[PDB]
């Protein structure tokens, strides 16, 4: 599923991400834009042998088990396939676990390089929320 | 940062082509290099990337057929495309981007320097 910008903003707000760990809703929508282009099925392979999955590109070395990544920790305790659903619940629940640590949203590299420090509220403007 | 690309063109299915990409402007070799392609009517897809350690990652659609290599000290990368298929037809773009503790991936948004690209057309 490819979410529309405001559609995703509404879903993320409903999933309790607005101000989660102090990160405004715009941060999360901007993250999804640059991590997955709002595509719930997005998957990207990394040269370190891991693979990123879903709307928020959660990593197979630390967060989910895909059975093909050496050094797997599966901290969210889920199969990486769970992160590829049209339903963002699993991705949100795992993202909440990830962001709760001190590094916060810096875990998301595309967010770090494209969203962090920018006018992220722009990502939710024009949306009925 | 500047990118110079070469190679590409027309070829019959089952054949091969080699693309090259030379980068200039970086202060060190701590960056990512990769190829992204845009098939007609589709969005750009990352197909092969390589880090400063020579490690690689590929899109499932090209694994085994495409091989990316990089002469790190020369800031140059190559894409050896063997056993081409019609579905491989597209504008191919070399791109350079931010590495993350030496790792590189196929997400186009993490690449901030792009070039003119090169057309690759595979006839059946």
């Amino acid at each position: 599923k490819v979410f529309g910008r405001c559609e995703l903003a509404a879903a993320m707000k409903r999933h309790g991400l607005d101000n989660y760990r102090g990160y405004s809703l715009g941060n999360w929508v901007c993250a999804a834009k640059f991590e997955s282009n709002f595509n719930t099925q997005a998957t990207n392979r990394n040269t370190d042998g891991s693979t990123d999955y879903g709307i928020l590109q959660i990593n197979s070395r630390w967060w989910c088990n895909d059975g093909r990544t050496p050094g797997s920790r599966n901290l969210c305790n889920i199969p990486c396939s769970a992160l590829l659903s049209s339903d963002i619940t699993a991705s949100v629940n795992c993202a909440k676990k990830i962001v709760s640590d001190g590094n916060g949203m810096n875990a998301w590299v595309a967010w770090r390089n494209r969203c962090k420090g920018t006018d992220v509220q722009a990502w939710i403007r024009g949306c009925r929320l | 940062v500047q990118l110079v690309e070469s190679g590409g063109g027309s070829v019959q299915a089952g054949g091969s082509l080699r693309l090259s990409c030379a980068v200039s402007g970086y202060k060190d070799r701590n960056y990512c290099m990769g190829w992204f392609r845009r098939a007609p009517g589709k969005e750009r897809e990352g197909v092969a990337v390589i880090d400063s350690s020579g490690r690689t990652a590929y899109a499932d659609s090209v694994k085994g057929r495409f091989t990316i290599s990089r002469d790190v000290a020369l800031d140059t990368a190559y894409l050896q495309m063997n056993s081409l298929k019609p579905e491989d037809t597209a504008m191919y773009y070399c791109a350079a981007g931010w590495s993350s503790l030496g790792s590189c991936g196929t997400n186009r948004n993490r690449y901030n320097y792009w070039g003119q690209g090169t057309q690759v057309t595979v006839s059946s």
